[PDB]
């Protein structure tokens, strides 16, 4: 078996925000932890306060579904990416788009920012990713080689610097400078829509309807499985304390232990009043910066906030 | 005679990919005519 | 009817440009690629057939009908070694698809290369495939006598698939060929392996039948 | 031993060559081996479903 | 005397039908222990290679052998050609189908709307 | 101390070479002391000339290393009638007379050119088909072939 | 005696004193150039079929093609310094070069 998993307390829902007019597809938190930002399929970008849950501001520039937002830690910039094939840079001292990155040939499914250099990486449905230069809007590399839409991309400072998962069921680890794939991982049988990197362990995990898998950098050596969540998995998100959240597309959300891979909670939330029951689904989840709150962006146009439960103990909720 | 891609069929193997070689000798193999 | 050289060559040209425009048109569903290569083989122009299969595998290599049609074409035209290289590439890149191992082994058996067939079966068993594969290996060992090899295989087998049913089959094997001391050893090993906390009827039923 | 000197470019000179040529894309890289877990079975009833 | 039966079921996976066919073909073959021992006394210990153990470059087959596999190829190809048994052109029933594509679409609709 | 058949089970196949001390006592003793010494483990083939030679046994793997059992190197023990007329003649090659060190050669065919410059010191009594296979392998332009083929076990006769 | 059939080699061997081209155990004869690529063998005597998947590729490519790549490694350890990110100085080097 295994040593026995660490005990983590369970999480309870405590807030439900509802102001969007279409599915909510992406969510992100500011560096300084005061507000978060959601992008939705009603083509707006709303900016909410993280303490009160009040809505501060609504930015409307896109022409279709906003499928990714991110907030840069080095500059007052928010980068958004839509299904209109366009990638935008909003400057948050005037709240206006100042820069737009052109060249993708179909909807852009996701986007990440490099933590030290000033580049962008975007993945799209033309089955390529691109490395953009933040400052001159010039595409410095087109990472090509997948054979179907590129569902997700994540980038890091260490090496390899870019991990993409795509809908041909493959993961690739790329080098940023050379611009070509070092490793191709074909263990999954179904589309890889979720990838996450451990904050402090040089390992990463990749989610698919088969099962989540863990891999070990820099050449992606298999480590273990995490099975039990049989659902189209849209997100993975890891805490610094080894909690791993796996959000599915039928609404169900499992919480796991990262190290031993032990699923310690299963949340099955409820749909907003006027919703059908075929419209429960999680599209994005994000931990707070204090790693205390867990925000989720759902297919019933709500944002649900979970906080940890403080009044439970190893004997109230034992570890099987 | 003015057609750019026509003879791309009857003169030459249109875009030839020769099979990869592995652990065996394919040299002596040859095939019959019709 | 085609009198001769120029008319059937125009006929070739027309069918050929038809195929190539279909492929350009869709570049996907492999019914086109296979129709095309089938035709170019039916005319006994098999270098064009090989090029077509190769281009198709460049399009979508996870498609198993493509690999099967390809190796079949090579095998009919007596290009034995081409077929061997193809089977080898196939079982290398798609090791979970069992048809490839089956047919590769079957060919090598027909051709009389029993050493080769054992090589392939061993490589296969490295993957710990499934009961039916192990059975196929054992039956292969039994069409020839080689019964000691069969029991070696059975030793690896019951460890790879530790089910009571397999232990039963193993014992049954050795008794059918009259190794009664050894079958007793099998049964005692079975009981001591499984342990009480799981142990149930079927095993004991067969054990009693044997000793009866 | 040879002396390389680069020839002057005429400022008033338009491009010289036709850029836009189309060809099908090359063959990809050697297909990687599909490392799956062994397939399980679908009963007739499930395929009915 | 001997007796057995094997009934057909759902095609469940292509693997199941493939496996049945392999069973039949395997049962058919009959090997010559003569050639086996002949091949044996030449090579000996090379006969029993692990996946990784032993190596001899290539085993070159007498053509007569190759003919065996070719013949079996043609046989299996024919047997496979007969996969779908066609139902004879019966005009006896009422015709509400314009062409054969339409006739088959109407038949598929009959199997899903009772 | 003249080990009859020195067994050098390479990765790519088994080997055991018979050295004629009566014709080549010095290099036979040297090679035996090396093979029993186990220093040959890790020596990558520093030259492979297709159908000509396989030369290895270099503690550098580049060709500027190698030492003998009497120091750095010693002289050649010539034979009048022993030649490289056929494959497997095990003769330590030198870049200059009286400087033959650790480097080992194995003929793959008649090498009547190496007669008089390398002292034919025996023949490989085990693994000649393996020698042919290693001689067929594709090499780089520096005869350090693309395959890092090394000896697994170096030892002499009992 | 001049050995002409390799049977005269017994267990093998070339006769350097015999003024004949010794071909002992398939020796001597330059053969036809065949296509078969080098049947390599690992550092333990295993048959490195990594070759046929690695067809025409560098050694930078990491190619997973063995069964042992699927097996769960037991890295249920919170402690091992095997897996910890490179020290931020090396990261600074990679950032500058990139």
């Amino acid at each position: 078996t295994m040593p026995k998993p660490q005990w983590h307390p369970p999480w309870k829902l405590y807030r439900v925000i509802s102001g969007h007019l279409g599915w909510v597809r992406c969510i992100a938190v500011e560096p300084g932890n005061q507000w978060f930002v959601t992008g939705s399929a009603d083509r707006t970008i709303k900016i909410w306060d993280l303490a009160s849950g009040k809505l501060k501001l609504s930015l409307t520039g896109h022409i279709s579904t906003v499928r990714g937002v991110i907030v840069s830690t080095r500059s007052p910039y928010l980068f958004s990416c839509g299904e209109d094939k366009q990638v935008k840079c909003w400057d948050l001292e005037y709240n206006k788009v100042i820069r737009h990155y052109h060249g993708h040939l179909s909807a852009v499914y996701g986007l990440d920012l490099h933590p030290t250099i000033d580049v962008l990486v975007t993945c799209s449905r033309d089955s390529t990713a691109r490395i953009w230069d933040v400052r001159t809007k010039a595409s410095v590399h087109t990472l090509s080689g997948h054979t179907n839409a590129v569902a997700t991309v994540r980038c890091q400072a260490a090496e390899p610097q870019i991990i993409t998962g795509s809908h041909d069921t493959t993961i690739r680890l790329w080098d940023l400078v050379a611009g070509k794939t070092r490793v191709t991982l074909t263990n999954h049988k179904k589309s890889v829509r979720a990838v996450v990197l451990h904050p402090r362990h040089y390992t990463f995990a990749s989610g698919s309807p088969d099962n989540i898998k863990q891999w070990k950098f820099p050449d992606g050596s298999f480590i273990q499985n995490l099975s039990g969540h049989n659902a189209i998995i849209n997100t993975l998100t890891v805490n610094s304390d080894g909690v791993l959240v796996s959000g599915a597309d039928n609404g169900t959300m499992h919480l796991w232990d990262w190290r031993t891979g032990y699923n310690f909670q299963r949340v099955h939330a409820a749909v907003q009043p006027g919703s059908l029951d075929s419209e429960s689904g999680i599209f994005a989840c994000a931990f707070d910066q204090s790693e205390s709150r867990l925000l989720t962006a759902e297919a019933d146009k709500t944002i649900k906030v979970y906080r940890e439960d403080d009044t439970a103990t190893e004997e109230t909720h034992p570890v099987s | 005679r003015k057609r750019k891609r026509g003879v791309d069929y009857n003169a030459e193997i249109p875009f030839e990919k020769k099979p990869a070689l592995g652990f065996y000798d394919t040299s002596e193999e040859n095939y019959q005519a019709l | 009817k085609i009198t001769d050289e120029e008319e059937l060559n125009d006929y070739k040209l027309r069918k050929r440009k038809t195929f190539e425009d279909n492929i350009r048109k869709n570049r996907t569903v492999i019914s086109n690629w296979i129709k095309y290569a089938q035709w170019e083989e039916s005319l006994k122009e098999i270098q064009r057939a090989r090029s077509i299969y190769e281009r198709a595998l460049d399009v979508d290599y996870r498609n198993i009908t493509l690999w099967l049609k390809y190796a079949e074409m090579e095998m009919k035209n007596r290009q034995v070694n081409h077929a061997r290289n193809i089977w080898d590439r196939a079982i290398t890149t798609l090791p979970r698809v069992n048809q490839f191992w089956y047919k590769y082994t079957y060919m090598e058996e027909m051709l009389g290369n029993v050493a080769g067939a054992r090589q392939v079966f061993e490589r296969w068993m490295e993957w710990q495939p499934e009961e039916q594969a192990w059975h196929s290996y054992i039956n292969f060992e039994l069409r020839y006598k080689e019964v000691d090899r069969a029991r070696t295989i059975y030793e690896r087998f019951v460890l790879v698939h530790p089910d009571v049913k397999n232990w039963i089959k193993y014992a049954r094997f050795e008794e059918k060929h009259a190794y009664f001391a050894h079958a007793r050893k099998v049964y005692e090993r079975a009981v001591e392996f499984f342990g009480d906390e799981h142990m149930d009827e079927h095993l004991y039923v067969a054990f009693a039948k044997f000793e009866e | 031993v040879i002396r390389m000197v680069e020839m002057q470019k005429d400022p008033m000179e338009p491009p010289r060559f036709k850029i836009n040529k189309k060809i099908p894309r090359g063959p990809p890289s050697p297909p990687a081996p599909v490392m799956h877990s062994p397939s399980r079975k679908m009963t007739v009833k499930e395929q009915q479903e | 005397k001997k007796k057995r039966k094997n009934p057909d079921l759902g095609f469940s996976d292509y693997a199941a039908a493939q496996l049945r066919q392999y069973h039949r073909l395997t049962k058919q073959i009959k090997p010559d222990m003569e050639t086996y021992e002949r091949l044996r006394e030449k090579h000996g210990e090379e006969f029993f290679p692990t996946s990784n153990s032993l190596l001899h470059g290539t085993h070159v087959p007498s053509t007569e052998e190759i003919d065996r596999m070719v013949i079996d190829l043609e046989k299996q190809i024919e047997k496979r050609d007969k996969y779908s048994r066609r139902r004879p052109y019966n005009d006896d029933a009422d015709i509400d189908y314009i062409n054969e594509r339409n006739a088959k679409f109407n038949k598929k609709a009959e199997r899903f709307y009772g | 101390w003249q080990p009859p058949n020195v067994y050098l089970e390479t990765s790519m196949g088994i080997i055991v070479l018979e050295l004629y001390w009566k014709h080549a006592p010095k290099t036979c003793k040297n090679f035996a002391e090396l093979a029993r010494r186990g220093y040959y483990n890790g020596t990558k083939f520093h030259r492979i000339i297709k159908d000509f030679m396989i030369q290895g046994g270099d503690p550098t793997g580049t060709g500027r290393g190698g030492a003998s059992i009497y120091g750095k190197q010693f002289e050649d023990e010539l034979h009048p009638d022993l030649k490289f007329t056929g494959a497997g003649i095990l003769a330590m090659a030198n870049a200059g007379p009286d400087t033959n060190g650790s480097q080992f050669f194995v003929t793959l065919a008649p090498t009547q050119w190496l007669d008089g410059k390398h002292t034919i010191f025996g023949r490989v009594c085990q693994g000649i088909g393996m020698v042919n296979r290693v001689g067929m392998v594709e090499t780089n332009s520096q005869d350090r072939p693309v395959d890092d083929v090394k000896i697994i076990k170096a030892y002499p006769s009992g | 005696w001049i050995p002409r059939l390799l049977e005269d080699f017994g267990d093998g061997g070339a006769f350097p004193e015999i003024h004949v081209a010794q071909y002992p155990l398939d020796m001597g004869r330059k053969k036809k150039m065949s296509n078969a690529l080098a049947i390599q063998v690992d550092s333990e005597g295993k048959i490195k079929y990594d070759a046929i998947a690695r067809q025409g590729q560098s050694k930078d490519k990491v190619i997973y093609s063995k069964y042992t790549d699927l097996v769960p490694k037991e890295v249920m350890n919170a402690d091992d310094p095997d897996l910890q990110r490179p020290d931020e100085e090396a990261i600074k080097e990679i950032t500058e070069k990139t």
